[PDB]
RNA sequence: GGUGGUGCAUGGUUGUCGUCAGCUCGUGUCGUGAGAUGUUGGGUUAAGUCCCGCAACGAGCGCAACCCUUGAUCUUAGUUG
RNA sequence: UUGGGCGUAAAGGGCUCGCAGGCGGUUUCUUAAGUCUGAUGUGAAAGCCCCCGGCUCAACCGGGGAGGGUCAUUGGAAACUGGGGAACUUGAGUGCAGAAGAGGAGAGUGGAAUUCCACGUGUAGCGGUGAAAUGCGUAGAGAUGUGGAGGAACACCAGUGGCGAAGGCGACUCUCUGGUCUGUAACUGACGCUGAGGAGCGAAAGCGUGGGGAGCGAACAGGAUUAGAUACCCUGGUAGUCCACGCCGUAAACGAUGAGUGCUAAGUGUUAGGGGGUUUCCGCCCCUUAGUGCUGCAGCUAACGCAUUAAGCACUCCGCCUG
């Protein structure tokens, strides 16, 4: 599945990284920028773009993020349950919280979750501090999340006894 | 036919174990039951293609197997939708824009050689141009008049055509194809488990698909 | 080791000298007064902007043709001013002179005018990035076949200078059939000196 | 007014590797990332020259040509030759 | 622990046998130590927390609660961990029939060589390196044909073959002796795994005693190269290399991967088997254990890469790591 572009999406440039290549004529520099893009209703996804000029590199990155998007469950403006993101030594814990706490996460993680629009959530970063790997791990977790209704239908049961 | 023409099986016994694990005593190949299990899935693909034709989508047939290109060519022409006959150049769908903007050059060249300028360099222009014409058109084939992404794809050998199926995944195009015993049924939405080596069977079944969509049209 | 000047190379084969007079035994002083009048008119018309001025000789009477659309606005209101200034050229040359104004339509593809535009945008404190990136696409959609533009000097990072150039299109400099018009201009800034080089591929010649 | 300093404040010029055959980008793919592909593999030429394959398809600056000049000749022109 | 790792980043002990200790196949009665849950008795006051009242909010000060025991007595429950009793056989062993092997220790035996010696023939060099030189030779070398003397290793077979826990183990025979695999189902019926300390093995060098010493060869000498050459090269050559008995206890003792158990796609060699389909001919194929390699899914991996001989999924036990 792919989510089309019939939406209003904001972009939050998390980081631009200086990048260099070594050649006979000294050094060759470029600019690699990753950005997380997505509406607040619940659609998210990152992108990347490398080029020699920062603004149009960001343009590349936002186009990539638009091309690659993901949905997330949003039970009560908060995740339904526990989850650990497990991408390449990027360990991120997420926990649902009461309806007044707010967003509690690291920089890149906070950008991703706030862009998703989750109002009340807490987290923790246990793996490497690398931003892109943070993003990949947390989005793997967010994908791994499961709504309650599909769980009920999978079990052949109903929400009332699943919550009971 | 709906009886077994040439669908018996593959030449050798080194294969993918995907859906071969619980069949009873049949033959050297344990897999006789494909001769029966193939018919219902051919029917399912028939209905799928009928719905595609009914909603008006345009299927294309891709094939580079040395004993299939001509067959898919002639069947594609009088079925009335697109096809590939030669080297499946990479990333056509994911870079349509490039492909449209480059076949546009071919169309402009047909215009130049049919009505436009014909004589500026009485040897040089003609000798380079006509060669360029045959060069690019031979590789491209019946992909000239796309102006839209196909609604579905039909492959003849997903093993040889790794790039074809791979490109299909990212765009989520619904995908069909005949599946040899050495193929990988996992990723294709509908499986026609026949032997890719059967030069007779491939055209017998692709014609059975062409007339399927032709009858679905009216 | 840098490139040859492209118009410097193309003069006389696909380009005219912009000084179309023959002289002999008077070549030196004719040339000298040509540079003098060029300097005068360029200095005193820089605000109105002008690209190239040709000079022509007849019976010891100099005559001029001057380019760009803005001296078009100098025709109407400056019509008195045209006579007023050409009086000065009469005084300088000794013998009286004639002039003509020719309007360069589509100024976006004149090298010297583009260079002067860039120089002004730089000297009134605008960033080289915005100025250059906007001007290139302006000229391209004005209808050139290819552009390359370049600035050099202490580009904001005052402690050290560097070079930078943008371009999008087709621009063959090694081919001696193209019409690569060339110009350059100097922009003085507070933090140093800024130079500009811009050229455009208009088209081939046949 | 500085042919007084500062070419490690610069413009604008010039040498050098080197007339060597390389150097890059658009879009797309693979990688997680530095990145890779195209730009590699067969021969080819002076050449990234061309053709053949190839997740690449193209484009740009380079090479070639377009320019000058010496080599055979046709038309026009015959003075101061 | 909640909350990490040990193939290349720090980290698997060199290997094994095993006391204590930690863990424990299936069924079935019983016991309630662990276990879960009531009742009672306390866990002072003042603190933190909840709810109220008062200092002109509170700082604070009151009043009432709640919490706070790996807590004592007593009652209740028996699924699981312990205790006891009765089963059972898959785990683990025994017996029975085969099979293989450089498995280990002791004795003897044999073939080609190298060297030395005596002998015949034998002239002028032999040997050696990138060139050369030191060396050996007319006191007759080297070469070449005989015969001895000795000490070391077992050519091809030999194969990413086999065995062994590891070090390691290759000529032959014999004496003694260890372990493994296959098929059984006749036996015992959980007798199992791991294992700090402990004990034993543990290449080569090395040490002690007594022999032995062909070749090789640390040290050392001579000749070369070099600016120098305490080396690389050449000619010699002591100790060692070997044998018997003790000692040391280290190696990149490496698969840089602890031991045991179960599960998780395939393909392909090869070693020792067993069964079956055509013949109880050969050799054709299909199953099947146990090894021993090579590719390759999922999975893991930071990358390499591992991938039923996991570096995957899990459980016990030990060792080790924290710039």
């Amino acid at each position: 599945r792919i989510d089309p572009s019939k939406l209003e999406l904001e972009e939050r440039l998390v980081t631009v990284n200086r990048v260099a290549k070594v050649v006979k004529g000294g050094r060759r520099f470029r600019f690699a920028a990753l950005v997380v893009v997505g509406d607040k209703n619940g659609h998210v996804g990152f992108g990347t773009g490398k080029a020699q000029e920062v603004p149009e590199a960001i343009r590349k990155a936002v186009e990539d993020a638009k091309k690659n998007l993901i949905e997330v469950p949003m039970v009560g403006t908060t995740i339904p349950h526990e989850i650990i993101g497990r991408f390449g030594a990027g360990n991120i814990l997420l926990k649902p919280a009461s309806e007044g706490t707010g967003v509690i996460a690291g920089g890149p993680v906070r950008a991703v979750l706030e862009l998703a629009g989750v109002a009340d959530i807490l987290s923790k970063s246990l793996g490497s501090n690398t931003p892109i790997n943070m993003i990949r791990a947390t989005l793997q977790g967010l994908s791994e999340l499961k709504r309650a209704e599909d769980v009920a239908k999978l079990r052949g049961k109903s929400v009332e006894e699943l919550l009971g | 036919l709906l009886e077994a023409g040439v669908h018996f099986g593959h030449q050798t016994r080194r294969w993918n174990p995907k859906m071969k694990r619980y069949i009873f005593t049949e033959r050297n190949g344990i897999y006789i039951i494909d001769l029966q299990k193939t018919v219902k899935k051919v029917e399912e693909a028939y209905n799928f293609t009928k719905n595609l034709a009914a909603e008006g989508g345009k299927i294309l047939f891709v094939g580079t197997k040395k004993q299939a290109q001509d067959s898919v060519k002639e069947e594609a022409q009088r079925s009335g939708m697109y096809y590939v006959n030669q080297r499946w150049l990479g990333g056509t769908l994911t870079n349509f824009e490039t492909i449209q903007k480059r076949i546009k050059r071919l169309k402009d060249i047909e215009k130049m050689q049919e009505n436009g300028t014909f004589d500026v360099l009485p040897k040089k222009e003609v000798v380079q141009l006509k060669k360029e014409l045959e060069r690019l058109e031979k590789f491209l084939g019946g992909i000239k008049d796309m102006k839209d992404l196909p609604d579905a794809l039909f492959i003849i050998d997903p093993r040889k055509e790794r790039i074809a199926v791979a490109e299909a995944r990212k765009l989520n195009i619904p995908i069909i194809g005949i599946v040899d015993t050495n193929c990988d049924p996992d990723e294709i939405d509908v499986v026609i488990p026949a032997n890719d080596d059967a030069i007779r069977a491939v055209k017998l079944l692709t014609s059975k698909m062409a007339d399927a969509i032709l009858e679905a049209k009216q | 080791g840098q490139k040859v000047n492209p118009v410097g190379l193309r003069i006389g084969v696909i380009r005219d000298w912009e000084s179309k007079w023959y002289a002999g035994k008077d070549y030196a002083d004719f040339l000298h007064e040509d540079l003098k009048i060029r300097e005068y008119i360029s200095k005193r018309l820089s605000d109105a902007s002008v690209s190239k001025v040709e000079i022509e000789r007849a019976a010891n009477r100099v005559n001029i043709t001057i380019h760009t659309a803005k001296p078009g606005m100098v025709i109407g209101k400056g019509g008195s001013e045209v006579e007023a200034l050409r009086k000065a050229l009469n005084s300088l040359t000794g013998k009286r002179v004639h002039i003509n104004i020719l309007e360069i339509k589509r100024a976006d593809l004149d090298a010297q005018l583009v260079a002067d535009n860039i120089a002004r945008q730089l000297e009134n404190r605008v960033s080289f990035r915005r100025a250059q990136k906007q001007q290139i696409q302006r000229t391209m959609r004005a209808g050139a076949q290819g552009v390359k533009t370049m600035v050099s000097g202490r580009l904001g990072g005052a402690d050290i200078a560097r070079s930078e150039y943008y371009s999008e299109g087709t621009v063959p400099l090694h081919t001696l059939r193209a019409d690569i018009d060339y110009a350059t201009s100097e922009a003085d800034t507070t933090y140093g000196k800024l130079g500009v080089k811009v050229w455009i591929y208009r088209g081939e010649v046949l």
